């Protein structure tokens, strides 16, 4: 019953290696099927091509900014920005993937890939999914990073779509 | 501006 999405990484257009996700239909199905469609372009848009513009080691990564890829844009399918679904599933530890939002009711296509266990984000960022294979593909992302967020390489998702 | 902190 959850969809399985992944995101074929690359580092200055060498793709670096796949990270796939399990988008946790049964707990958070809205926030899940969101990243679902967006993974697909079956709604016209989405993360193809995009990159992960903050990337801070021992944190986390993030992208999802599809549209002014930077922290300012991306738009999600129920329309441009929907309200948190619930905050059922903590930030447990690396691997967890979680919506990057711009205070509370706010998630739109924006999201994070954990690389360290943030428990303080419990109740303030929606989980919705998590790294099954390629965690170190993910802790590979990790190294072109900074203190600050700004990544060293071009980090990007070079296709993505579901595979299960 | 998205993104969470610490």
């Amino acid at each position: 019953v959850n969809p399985t999405v992944f995101f074929d990484i690359a580092v200055d257009g060498e793709p670096l290696g796949r990270v796939s996700f399990e988008l946790f239909a049964d707990k958070v199905p809205k926030t899940a099927e969101n990243f679902r469609a967006l993974s697909t372009g079956e709604k016209g848009f989405g993360y193809k091509g995009s990159c992960f513009h903050r990337i801070i080691p021992g944190f986390m990564c993030q992208g999802g900014d599809f549209t002014r890829h930077n922290g300012t844009g991306g738009k999600s399918i129920y329309g441009e920005k929907f309200e948190d679904e619930n905050f059922i599933l903590k930030h447990t530890g690396p691997g967890i993937l979680s919506m990057a939002n711009a205070g509370p009711n706010t998630n739109g296509s924006q999201f994070f890939i954990c690389t360290a266990k943030t428990e303080w984000l419990d109740g303030k960022h929606v989980v919705f999914g998590k790294v099954k294979e390629g965690m170190n593909i993910v802790e590979a992302m990790e190294r072109f990073g900074s203190r600050n967020g700004k990544t060293s390489k071009k980090i990007t998702i070079a296709d993505c779509g579901q595979l299960e | 501006h998205a993104g969470p902190i610490a």
